[PDB]
């Protein structure tokens, strides 16, 4: 499974930390912000570019908040960025959101929480079925 | 002041809880999103939402679904909206201080009512500060999108959807 | 076929299980009650949904406050509208097949939920049998009221209570 | 106290036996309808006409349904006629709406629930304050 | 479809009524009550044993108020009776209790309200199942 | 004094409104119904609310359904109980002063909570009065059951059907 | 296995959806907490809860009140018991696994119903681990408190409390 | 105002930061943990010690996830320790249960939201009245 991740300055430690972990268990990284991003604005939507280029269905933003990376990215036409702080919304929002990617706020969410977060998106697929109609919806918008 | 304010069925009772709030603050509420709880997509309210801000009919927006995600990216993609997603406090009053954020977003069916207030509160009293840098980010981030004329205040836009829906074409 | 329904505050949340309920059964819901459980009065709501039904944007109304008294009389002081308050089956059927009721009221405080579904499936199934008895009946209780050119179809219309209502004119 | 009474055809029965109920409890009696009305619509109007030019402030309509006096009472710009089934409403629309009068249906009620609702009508009074608002209201209209 | 009917003193005059209706609408009716039975409670448990004993499945019992026949007749091993007021029960007690009787207050329900009730508890068959440990528990109590 | 209250899944919400009014009022109450809303089966709740009256654990007990109808004539098959289905204030009264009856049931389903209100205060201060009449009717009805010792103050009663709706006998 | 349960009245819903959710998942529940909605007090049902898991009539015990703060201390507050307060999966886990908590805390008001049901079900799931470091950990915590032999299942504890209540010694 | 403060080895980094902030809001502090303690259980009954010890009325605590801290300290008769992870307990615990202390998981709370939890604990008092009931019972504890 291959896993987008980018980062700015305020999200690269935990980017790096992230990326660390997933190597260790078999994720085939793509790394878009080797060097912080200047801003969560262009980290947010490289990810977003090498997302929708690339066969990869789960991708990772981070920066200070994640309120920003989602805020930019998900002006992209066709995509779909959730801002993950629990546990619960880290796997609903890809089984009904098929979210194709999840920002994490580095000021807001630990270490230890985020990887469970992490984990729990990348394990859960996206469900189909009547929730097709509300991705067709969002797809279809600017 | 004017707020909108919409969502989807999984969380009519969070909405009406700040409905209630909105009002007894001073708030005038636009409610938007859906009146009961027979399944329906989040989008549509979002959306509703969205050019309720953007057209001036109101001055902010709140929109919560389960987890919020949906509705607020729906809001998100519309002109002159700057949608963000916060289950917390500390995000929220940073979106609406440093992004000058129109619209909140809020997971009805993760974040417990009273934390719901809290950010909802904490959102409303916050003001936006400009500053050399949030400009910069602000100027970016309303020109990412290309503007579409057919989405723009026509609320029709997903009627090709609902009549699929109708059709049984979204079965589980 | 098209239901518009509205309500006070006191039973917003009956309101919301007879629009799912309606929904289910196929109908089109028009919901101009109140949206959430804020302190306001049930005779807005009651002209609203008289003058849908009148103006035929909706075919019939369903109205409900505590006892439904206060909200079915308000309905029923429109041109074109016959209110029947209805807390029970049989009265209800009567309303619809001798009367031609068109705007039903019910008790949403007094009724239970169960029995206010098996009132509206009942007033909705139900068929006016025309008959020159109940002709007779029906005109003259369509003659009775002096109609109000200020009222019909007049937004604006109780703009002078709302207005005291903020200034404190109506304390307890 | 003064009670207005009134009933058709249908409702004339029940009408009696209270009147005679009422005479017996030291009520003053004006039974506007001592031969039954054509109809509900000519009880109730009767009733209502005479109750607006009265000193009283109480009212009983007699048909079989109760909906019909009301519908067509409420039809009188002024006018607030509570059909009745049930013992909460009997006061609450008194206390709330203040209700001019009540109507009852002699075949949906049984006599002895209706002389229950009937004195508990009876004995409350309305309670003004932010109530007036919406009486405010239905008086405004036709 | 048989039908059992009973009443007292102030059940009669419908339980005569009700049996009018039900002959015209081709019901076998046992009227184990002619003449008023002294009390509720003689009325209620004739119209019980007469049930127990027969193969109809569905039976009325009269009396003021309903509650009455329904004590005292819940009383009897095996027996389940419903008081009935409203048109939701009517049908909900047969469908879920399988309620062998429904009791209508003459004092509290009034005619037209009444037939419908019944009507509706002649109509609906017991639904079993689920239902059925309920049913089965009560059946095991004195 | 001392109240014991029962109920099934289905209007656990109404005997909670139940039980906070009582408490308002001054009673002690003794909640034995169920407690959450998963399914389960009013006679187990009408049998402990019988006997915490019956062993005069309780001076009255109040037991809730959907209808009432089960859970009120499973109170009522118990030794020292007069349990009365009452859905109206009027047979309500009538039940205490004149069958002097100690459980009250009412159908949480199809009564409206206000009026459930109305039901349970009207009974509760409602007094027995002793008639020539009324003491030879309650004498009757104390003499109809056989009293059962295997059933009196057995818990447990009930344990054979609850193992066959475990193993799924019971099953729609 | 069974699961003891209680709760203050600020947070009776939230308890009860666990406790149904616990049902459907084949837990034997025994719920502790209150009831209904009347103003209570935590500790009590802390207590409770805490002395069913330490006298082994239940396995785990799950405490909630509007923060989870008040009843979860509670419960910590008695012999035998680990109480994790916790508005988190990750925590909860991390309670179960390394600290053996048999009690968990979360904030029934704070946290939203689909993330609560995450936290008991991942802290279920979930299997103490134990290592030397743990158990050291665990030992140590175990040794902190001085028992009283006046509070160990003694149900009048709070009864002095409970009387200055009613005396409205507590007033606001 | 005062402020008493401790960690273990996860939780240090994050004291060592927030007493700098604190020092820099002219709040007097009183680090118990000069050096990393050996365990939350050390870190936290250290603090708790001090505090009791002392005429300050609020403590924070630092360990990975705050749970232990908590765990440990609440043992203790008399004190009452609050896990914090949001912004509403923050100020809730304080005015509800007068916590004495909160604790802050580094591994699950970011450190931008600790900043936000601590000055809404640190800015709110006790509200006493009714609440004094539930202090009463829970200092009566071990």
């Amino acid at each position: 499974m291959d896993v987008i991740i980018g980062a700015d300055k305020d999200g690269f430690a935990m980017k790096e930390q992230v990326k660390k972990y997933l190597e260790e268990h078999q994720y085939r990284v793509a790394d878009v912000t080797p060097e912080p991003a200047e801003d969560f604005v262009e980290s947010s939507l490289a990810v977003t570019k090498k997302l929708l280029n690339s066969d990869a269905h789960k991708a990772i933003m981070f920066d200070r908040y994640g309120v920003g990376s989602a805020m930019a990215s998900n002006k992209v036409k066709g995509m779909v960025t959730a801002v993950v702080e629990e546990e619960n919304t880290a796997h609903m929002t890809a089984e009904h959101n098929g979210a194709k990617a999840i920002a994490i706020g580095t000021g807001i969410t630990g270490y230890d929480r985020a990887l469970v977060i992490i984990q729990r998106y990348l394990d859960t697929e996206y469900a189909g079925g009547r929730h097709q109609i509300r991705l067709d919806m969002l797809e279809k918008m600017i | 002041m004017i707020i909108a304010i919409g969502n989807d069925h999984i969380v009519t009772m969070q909405k009406i809880e700040i409905s209630n709030m909105l009002k007894d603050m001073g708030y005038t509420v636009i409610d938007e999103g859906t009146y009961d709880t027979h399944r329906t997509h989040y989008p549509i309210y979002g959306k509703k939402v969205a050019e309720d801000v953007a057209d001036g009919r109101a001055d902010l927006g709140i929109v919560m679904c389960g987890t919020g995600i949906g509705i607020s990216t729906a809001a998100d993609k519309n002109e002159g909206i700057r949608a963000a997603m916060c289950d917390d406090v500390t995000s929220a009053v940073y979106a609406r201080e440093q992004l000058n954020a129109n619209v909140l977003g809020i997971g009805g069916a993760v974040v417990g009512v009273h934390l719901i207030q809290d950010i909802v509160k904490a959102y409303l009293d916050a003001t936006y500060k400009e500053t050399p840098e949030n400009k910069k980010l602000i100027d970016k981030i309303d020109n990412i999108a290309k503007p579409n004329p057919d989405q723009k205040d026509n609320p029709h836009f997903f009627d090709a959807e609902l009549e699929k829906w109708a059709e049984g074409v979204y079965h589980d």
